């Protein structure tokens, strides 16, 4: 556009003839030096704003930059912008790594080898380290987390459309025999091919580098699956075991060990009573409607002796206890030297809850849940009316407790709390 | 109001029933409930054993420790003659490996004149 | 958040917000608390400015006399003290100004302190006696930042108008202090609004809608008069620094 | 030692009082007070209440409260109404640029200390927004703080002055 | 009163008192009070220039200046004498405490 607009005057103005090449050369030469300047002043905005969008100029850049001044202007350049902007408190956490994992795929892609990428890292990471909510949301971001899971005890707003997008760039993967030897070792041997690495094209990596040590990466990702292989595992989990178990395992740290054993115990926990299950129904022919998992109970970190609270020995229904029962005995009998222990806090179940006209409500609720409004279930259809002190007695649940529980079914719809007493009800006057 | 229970997902958690800070094996130093250094899983792939000087390892511990010539076919806590409880359940699907290993060390230290 | 108070800070989304317990600071995005300032008495503060040129940090104006201010990037701890002789404050206003002194080849005035090097400091902690680079009293909140590229150094002036009779005070650096004495003595105006056009350049607003402007500005395109200022506040310094090491 | 570094500190004082003081007292300049706003209302009593600067540009907003001047030829006239005008000077000069308008307050609204207005600058309106995004106690319809306690006008003023306006908020302090 | 546990203690005392003395001597002093000098020689340039340049009639005395890089030149010479001086003690110390022991 310039040559044609300026050149022919710019030839007539000087008088050397118009096809002068290498003064075109030294032209283009001088554009791609200024196109050079201006993107290494806009580089942020670049990397930040207009990723990936702009990926392609980075390419552009890439086909450019030759010296490491060039390179250390860059960086410097844009760890100043960076920190300018971005590493303000005052700035959302959420948001800041969301920008900066967005710089860091923009640059993996600018500079393949990454050492970049690195001089960023250990200028950045002290910063990371100030804030305090960043392990719990990142590790959350890595595993996909629900927003209800994270909404009940993170006590600050969390964006959601952030967190849909930082789920989205985390999950972006675009990152004859005889005469076939004489060809191949002419063609491979004669076609002559003209602080630690850390520089790993894996961006996870790089969010692992975060934690002075994984210990508390790993220890928090079993925390998690023990949670989430009890309240029910995900596929997506097993690629995140998948890529945690890859990098440790590829650097070798006892206590890395011991956060990197049970992980599999856990697969082998629920295989062990999934498998177990099934011969079980077979042998003494077991309500199929049980499904029970055995699980060790060192490994899943579930503290059942912390011996202090007379709270947890509420009574289930007799119907269930018994048929549960049934499953510990004989597990003794299949695996001679081992004792079955119910986890009474512990377990998920599917009930159908039948009223006068005609409403069938299905709900998964927890053992404590069901033996609350199991002492509802009237035999004789008689309207069952029960005060505080009454369940507290029955159930031997603490009353504040009990309120709780009861308050979840009034949420429901199943119980109303008239003067003191607990009622179901049997006949809503409105479309359900 | 009827209810009526459509499914049950109870979970249950499994431990080592021992006849009576110790429910450790004197020789790996780890939990009973847990496993051994040379053990992945815990439960059938790293059973325990129990002899008849009431003293519980891991089976692969013991077994490895009574294959060390030094050991003489002593337990490591008392120093008597290590044999598996007999009438434990627990005992049952390794007396016939201890069994051997015991005899063959103390054919091994007659053979060394010892 | 409602209340007829709030300053934002030009430079970042942040606020300061008045409270029961002291001047706290809250985040715009998140309405999340990010520094507490302990204040005793609300009537005590003049007024509060913040930092035109960085807003890293922010000053706070006391009526006695008393200038304190603190950094909200440091959870709000307090970083410098500052005290005036003998002033009745109404309305103070902090300005910095950054300086450029771009090379000039009919300047010859070459500097040598640098090329001197640096002094140090003697401390001594329970161990033992230890030894530590120099650093001035009042250049932790005034050293170059590491966040800042243009690291100029910037000329920290404080304006200060006494109530009751409207004298001007202005002061530099955080040490040296020059009293103007203003002729428009006759009528007691309470000054409504202080303004900033530029570096250096200020403008007084009083109740009565009298104009005052005070320009900085012949102070500032004079090579020497800034070195002069510069050159008073060292030796009252390394005076001090020698009676601190002599006792 | 002792004697000789104070016999310096003390007379370096007097080096910066009697000489520094005085040079540097003479490159500053103050300008005499002057009035502006007398050409454009000659036969007013002009009070002044705020005055800012639009940051990126070089114009003063001013608010003022004009009362004219009753001589004593009118007696008590039912005119001394206090006009909330709002113009713009240019910042180096001081040069009226746009004619004042005057701000119809509602008559719910005469109940508050004009004089006390402040000008509020950097995106008011942000807040507004989060008050009602945030489950906090402060109500929007005027911003209330629950429903016994002060209430306090924030008055979004869209002076538009060449395409731009700024944001006022008003205290309440009940005569 | 003496005994083996002051006496280390004395000469741990003593030593300190010296070699450290003469350190904040060398180290502190001798390099401000050259700094505090220079100040002064170019805090009376610059005065004096103005004085011409400006042409003002008002004149500031340089009286107090001249006072004081007199006074500052004597802390110098004071100095430099103390860490002779310093330098003697030392050796008169530990002469003193070898045949003490």
């Amino acid at each position: 556009k310039f040559i044609n607009q300026y050149w022919s005057q710019f030839s007539k103005l000087v008088g050397c003839p118009e096809d002068d090449h290498e003064l075109t050369t030294t032209v283009f030469n001088c554009f791609e030096s200024n196109f050079l300047r201006i993107r290494t002043n806009e580089i942020f905005d670049i990397c930040v704003l207009a990723y990936p969008d702009s990926k392609v100029t980075l390419l552009e850049l890439r086909k450019i930059m030759k010296d490491f001044k060039d390179y250390t202007n860059i960086v410097t350049t844009f760890l100043s912008d960076f920190k300018k902007y971005i590493l303000n408190p005052s700035v959302t956490t959420v948001d800041a790594l969301l920008r900066y994992v967005k710089t860091i795929k923009a640059f993996l892609v600018l500079d393949p080898t990454g050492r970049c990428l690195h001089s960023i890292t250990t200028f950045v990471k002290p910063y990371f380290q100030e804030r305090k909510h960043l392990v719990n949301v990142l590790l959350y971001a890595m595993l996909d987390l629900p927003e209800e899971e994270l909404k009940e005890k993170i006590n600050f707003n969390v964006d959601m459309k952030a967190l849909l997008s930082l789920v989205d760039t985390l999950h972006d993967s675009d990152i004859i025999r005889h005469a076939m030897l004489y060809e191949h070792i002419l063609n491979y041997y004669i076609a002559w091919v003209p602080k630690s690495s850390y520089i790993k094209t894996n961006l996870f990596e790089v969010l692992l580098d975060l934690f002075e040590s994984r210990e508390f990466f790993i220890s928090e990702f079993r925390n998690l699956l023990t949670d989430r292989l009890f309240t029910l595992l995900d596929e997506k989990w097993t690629r995140c075991l998948k890529l945690i178990r890859e990098k440790i395992v590829k650097f070798t740290a006892d206590a890395d060990q011991s956060n990197l054993n049970s992980i599999d115990v856990m697969l082998w926990d629920i295989k062990c009573s999934e498998e177990l299950c099934r011969k079980m129904h077979e042998v003494a022919g077991l309500d199929p409607i049980i499904f029970p998992k055995f699980i060790s109970l060192l490994y899943w970190k579930y503290n059942c002796d912390t011996q202090g609270s007379n709270d947890l020995a509420f009574h289930l229904p007799i119907d269930l206890e018994r048929e549960l029962q049934k499953y510990s005995d004989i597990y003794s009998q299949l695996k001679p030297g081992r004792k079955l222990q119910l986890c009474k806090d512990k377990g998920k179940v599917e009930i159908q809850l039948a009223f006068k006209d005609g409403r069938k409500l299905v709900l998964d609720v927890s053992l404590e849940q069901c033996s609350v409004i199991n002492q509802f279930d009237s035999p004789n259809d008689e309207p069952i009316c029960l005060s505080l002190e009454q369940l507290s007695e029955s159930l031997n649940i603490a009353p504040p407790r009990l309120t709780h529980l009861l308050d979840f079914w009034i949420q429901k719809g199943v119980l109303l709390k008239e003067n003191g007493t607990y009622s179901v009800i049997e006949h809503s006057e409105m479309d359900f | 109001m009827k209810v009526k229970i459509n499914e049950v997902h109870s979970v249950f958690a499994w431990s080592w029933h021992i006849p009576s800070d110790e429910d450790v094996c004197g020789i790996c130093r780890a939990s009973y409930n847990g496993t051994c250094p040379s053990c992945k899983f815990p439960g059938d792939q790293c059973p325990l054993v129990i002899g008849l000087c009431h003293h519980n390892f891991h089976d692969h511990c013991i077994y490895r420790w009574l294959d060390t010539p030094t050991s003489k076919g002593l337990c490591p806590m008392c120093r008597q003659t290590f044999q598996l409880q007999k009438g434990l359940a627990i005992n049952d699907a390794h007396v016939q490996k201890f069994v051997e290993i015991v005899s063959r060390r103390r054919e091994e230290m007659i053979e060394e004149g010892v | 958040i409602n209340d007829y108070f709030i300053d934002y800070n030009p430079l970042f989304p942040i606020f300061a917000t008045r409270i029961a317990k002291g001047l706290a600071i809250y985040r715009v995005s998140d309405h999340a608390r990010l520094a507490v300032i302990p204040i005793r008495n609300i009537n005590l503060v003049a007024n509060y400015d913040w930092d035109t040129t960085t807003g890293k940090f922010l000053s706070i104006f006391f009526k006695d006399g008393t200038i304190r201010i603190h950094d909200i990037f440091k959870d709000g701890r307090l970083v410098s003290f500052l005290r005036i002789p003998s002033t009745k404050i109404s309305k103070g206003i902090w300005d910095r100004i950054p300086l450029r002194y771009e090379p000039n080849n009919r300047d010859f005035a070459c500097n040598i302190i640098d090329d001197l090097p640096k002094l140090i400091r003697f401390v001594k902690d329970s161990k033992r006696i230890n030894i530590v680079p120099y650093t001035q009293p009042n250049s932790l909140w005034r050293g170059p930042d590491e966040d800042d590229l243009d690291s100029n150094e910037k000329l920290d002036v404080h304006v200060v108008f006494n109530e009751g009779n409207d004298k001007i005070t202005v002061f530099f650096n955080g040490d040296y202090a020059v009293f103007l004495s203003v002729d428009n003595i006759e009528n007691e105006n309470s000054l409504k609004s202080i303004i900033k056009v530029q570096d250096g350049f200020y403008q007084c607003f009083y109740e009565d809608g009298t104009v005052q402007t005070l320009n900085l500005g012949p102070l500032l395109q004079s090579k020497s008069s800034v070195n002069l200022l510069n050159y008073i506040m060292v030796i009252k310094e390394l005076i001090g620094y020698m009676l601190t090491h002599l006792e | 030692y002792r004697d000789l570094i104070n016999s310096m500190s003390d007379m370096e004082k007097d080096i910066a009082q009697s000489n520094v003081n005085s040079h540097i007292q003479q490159h500053i300049l103050v300008d005499l007070k002057t009035d502006v706003f007398a050409q454009k209302y000659p036969s007013s009593q002009i009070n002044l209440l705020d005055a800012i600067k639009l940051p990126k540009h070089n114009y003063i907003v001013y608010l003022i409260q004009v009362t004219k001047h009753n001589s004593a030829q009118e007696p008590f006239s039912e005119e001394n109404k206090k006009k909330l005008y709002i113009g713009t000077l240019k910042d180096e000069n001081l040069g009226i640029i746009s004619k004042e308008s005057s701000v119809k307050i509602p008559a719910l609204f005469k109940s508050y200390r004009l004089s006390s207005t402040r000008f509020v600058p950097n995106r008011v309106h942000s807040l507004l927004r989060d008050i009602g995004l945030s489950d906090s106690n402060y109500h929007s319809s005027y911003i209330r703080e629950n429903r016994e306690n002060d209430d306090f006008i924030a008055c979004t003023a869209k002076v538009s002055v060449d395409g731009r306006s700024a944001s006022l908020v008003f205290p309440k302090e009940k005569q | 009163s003496v005994g083996e546990k002051n006496f280390k203690r004395w000469k741990y005392l003593g030593c300190e008192a010296y070699q450290k003395t003469v350190q904040i001597l060398t180290l502190i002093f001798v390099p401000a009070c050259e700094r505090i000098i220079i100040y002064v020689e170019k805090l009376r340039a610059i005065l004096q220039a103005f004085s011409i340049q400006n042409k003002l009639s008002y004149t500031s005395d340089l009286t107090a200046v001249e006072v004081l890089l007199k006074s500052s030149q004597k802390l110098l010479t004071m100095t430099l004498n103390s860490i002779i001086g310093l330098g003697r003690d030392e050796t008169l110390f530990e002469k003193f405490f070898i045949w003490f022991n």
